[PDB]
RNA sequence: UUUUGGCAUAGUUGC
DNA sequence: AGTACGTCCGGCCCGTAAATTCAGATCT
DNA sequence: AGATCTGAATTTACGGGCGCAACTATGCCGGACGTACT
């Protein structure tokens, strides 16, 4: 049989070129130069280069002679294996789709209206648009007053709307586009994207047990994984050997008394230790807070690091300070100098803090801050805290055993117990001393002298105040 | 663009062509005295080569 | 438990000390540094038992210290998990029990308590009391309590005392 | 109330 | 409908190895 | 005695290096797409 040759092609114009091949072909069946060649392949996801088949190379440069497409295949050829000229041909393979072009680009489109003929189907989409503010972006809800505001190509039925080269929306964007524009096999949103409109976790160093077959009840710390039938590879206690278990063979089952941490659910990332080993329900206590915590035994796995469970100084206002007691999604849990717990958004300043500030506690005793001081008056009188930051006449106080604002709290300072020159750059004129008649520039001014650049020569000196005269 | 850039960084040949092309034709014109001026525009190199 | 053992420490005397009393300056350094000290890996030193050897001084070069090595006996405690050890509560809560060791807090939880002691929070001393009060877990009171684990955080441990084994608790 | 900031080949010049 | 505009994708030298050629080991 | 390889002793390309510190100039994305405005 013929061989198939590789030749590079002009990249996403394969098609086209073979298109021109076949009609050079049948142009030239019956002249003085048939092309001996005998087919042409330009498999639809190989981009960049076709293939030819044929006995010979030569075949091949004679017959491509003429198309400009494959001229940087021309020169040289490469044969495609024996072995693989099956590969030439194998082929492999009210929801939601995703758009391919446009902006919407791999963006999650929920199905509204499947149109029965089979052209285009109705998708309700989130815009990622600047309402004609910025152009002469993120996906955020349709706020129909703001391009109602600015005007522009936009048509108002009440919630319907029509805008921006006729974009339909209502209340959310509601347009037609094609089915072959769209992805309809394999999206798979996820909970956020519901809200908008089995599994298998075994890692290495982790212990897990048998539940059943003749090698029940061995535990032993995982090794290896693979997807679904895993075939781990774990070490028993008292074995040297290792054995062969399946996914669904095994169970996270973990001793008492040891470092656990939460893959997901309510209590994911918390860490703790497990008290008790139920059947299934599987009890532990955090690092941080003494509550229980009731998870599965699939919901647990073996990691050592300790918890990470921050603090820093913003301003609410100029007037009032504040500490952040909480770090959120978008926005800060802000304890301010009021102890009233406030939630602010990302876009509060910085502060300059002042950790050489000095305040008096209740006893004219001098404190700074990582300071133990107790709280003797108050709504917190009783309590011990170590102090974070400090104000005029505000500290707040850090405790570990508190739960509550990360254990930050506010007090007042009296109810605690420790447990630039005018002259710069101005024009001057020697008026006394050995530089009078002269005139410089003020560069650097202090109490007593000052620099000044001497505009008559290419030197800069200092003279007393006394001695200088402003122009 | 090419004559121009052939003469504002002083390598000649095609601008792809720099691992080869011989450089060192169009020089800063040399302003510091009329000699120096005079001597430089009379100024003949031999390369290497 | 408290272990008479050869420790290695570091000095680097400052060449103000220099002179006379140089020998008593780096002994009395070596006992303000090394007392009131807990090491992870080594438990709590107590006191120095005594200064042995005094390693040479390496006067550094480039810095003017002079870098003194010193072995010498200390006691150190060192808990042991899988031990029995006499202890003294020091605090009662509903949530759990704290207890002395030495300078060293170790702790009983909700669970470690054994089930038959339940706390006692109407009771003028705020006591775990067992149904026939056999025994009684107070505050200032000596208990035998299991070492549970030595659990080390930052050159500080705290243990977990437990119960579950008999011939435990009070005497 | 505190300052910053490039890498490169080529060219010329100075003991 | 045309065209502008902007954003997105593609001489030596000395080792060093390697290729050829006479005695020596077999194998007649 | 001879062959026939065959195992150690002469001739050819081929990288890879080539004394020290300042001052000025140029250039590092073009083609295609794609839609919105006039």
């Amino acid at each position: 049989d013929p061989n198939l040759w590789t030749v590079k092609c002009k990249i996403g114009e394969e098609r086209a070129t073979a298109i021109s091949l076949m009609r050079k072909f049948i142009a030239y069946q019956f002249t003085d130069t048939p092309l001996q060649i005998k087919s042409v392949v330009a498999p639809e996801h190989v981009k960049g280069y076709i293939y030819v088949e044929a006995y010979k190379q030569t075949h091949v440069k004679q017959a491509i002679e003429g198309v400009g497409n494959l001229r940087l295949g021309y020169w040289n050829q490469q044969m495609v294996p024996i072995k693989e000229m099956t590969d030439v041909l194998k082929v492999v393979k009210k929801s939601w789709v995703r758009l391919k072009r446009g902006i919407y680009k791999d963006d999650i489109a929920q199905v509204d209206y499947v149109e029965p003929s089979q052209n285009t189907i109705s998708l309700k989409m989130i815009p990622r648009i600047d309402y004609d503010r910025i152009k002469a972006p993120p996906q955020r809800l349709f706020d129909a007053e703001k391009i109602r505001s600015l005007g522009g190509d936009v048509a108002s039925d009440g919630d319907f709307l029509i805008f921006e080269g006729n974009r339909y929306s209502r209340k959310f964007l509601f347009k037609s586009f094609a089915m072959s524009a769209v992805i309809t096999e394999g999206v798979k949103p996820t909970l956020s994207e519901l809200e908008k409109f089995r599994e298998h976790n075994f890692q290495p160093g982790d212990n897990v047990e048998v539940c059943e077959g003749e090698l029940i009840n061995l535990q032993g710390k995982i090794l290896s994984v693979d997807g679904n039938k895993i075939t781990i590879m774990p070490k028993h206690e008292d074995l040297k050997d290792m054995l062969e278990f399946p996914a669904q063979e095994l169970r996270k089952y973990f001793k008492m008394g040891d470092h656990v941490k939460v893959i997901a659910g309510r209590f994911e990332g918390d860490t703790g230790l497990i008290v008790r080993v139920e059947e299934n329900f599987v009890i532990l206590f955090s690092d941080l807070t003494m509550h229980e915590l009731k998870v599965l035994p699939r919901d647990l796995q073996l990691c050592s690091e300790t918890a990470s469970g921050w603090g820093e100084l913003v301003q609410l206002d100029p007037q009032t300070v504040g500490v952040i007691v909480r770090l959120e999604r978008e926005t800060f849990q802000v304890l301010n100098m009021y102890g009233k717990v406030v939630t602010v958004r990302h876009q509060v300043t910085r502060k300059k803090d002042n950790r050489f500030a000095v305040a008096l506690d209740s006893e004219q005793n001098n404190i700074h801050v990582k300071d133990i001081v107790k709280v003797i008056d108050g709504p917190h009188s009783g309590r011990e805290g170590e102090i974070r930051h400090l104000f005029r006449s505000f500290a707040f106080l850090h405790c570990k055993k508190l739960v509550e604002n990360g254990g930050m709290f506010v007090c007042k300072t009296r109810h605690l117990v420790l447990a630039d020159n005018e002259l710069i750059g101005q024009t001057v004129r020697i008026s006394q001393g050995p530089y009078k008649g002269y005139i410089g520039v003020v560069k650097d001014a202090t109490e007593s002298t000052a620099r000044v650049e001497l505009h008559s020569t290419c030197q800069t000196i200092s003279v007393d105040r006394q001695r200088l005269t402003t122009v | 663009d090419g004559l121009k850039y052939s003469l504002a960084t002083g390598n000649w040949g095609d601008q792809k062509k720099a691992h080869q092309a011989r450089a060192g034709v169009s020089q800063v014109l040399n302003r510091l005295t009329f000699a120096s001026t005079l001597s430089h525009l009379r100024r003949l190199n031999s390369p290497i080569g | 438990m408290f272990y008479h053992i050869s420790l290695e420490h570091e000095i680097l005397l400052h060449p103000r000390y220099f002179g006379p009393n140089l020998l008593n300056t780096v002994k009395q350094k070596l006992f303000t540094e090394v007392e009131g000290t807990c090491t992870g890996k080594y438990g709590f030193v107590i006191a120095v038992t005594t200064i042995d050897n005094i390693g040479a001084g390496v006067i550094q070069p480039g810095r003017g210290f002079v870098l003194y090595p010193v072995k010498y006996k200390a006691i150190v405690f060192r808990p042991f998990k899988g031990e029995v050890v006499d202890a003294v509560v020091t605090q009662v809560n509903k949530v759990g029990l704290f207890t002395e060791i030495g300078p060293m807090s170790c702790f009983i939880s909700r669970h470690s308590i054994p089930s038959e002691m339940e706390f006692d929070p109407n009771s003028n001393p705020p006591c775990y009391k067992t149904m026939d009060e056999d025994i009684v877990i107070q505050q200032d009171d000596e208990i035998r309590l299991k070492i549970v684990g030595t659990r080390v955080d930052k050159n500080d441990i705290f243990a977990i005392g437990s119960l579950m084994d008999d011939y435990l608790g009070l005497v």
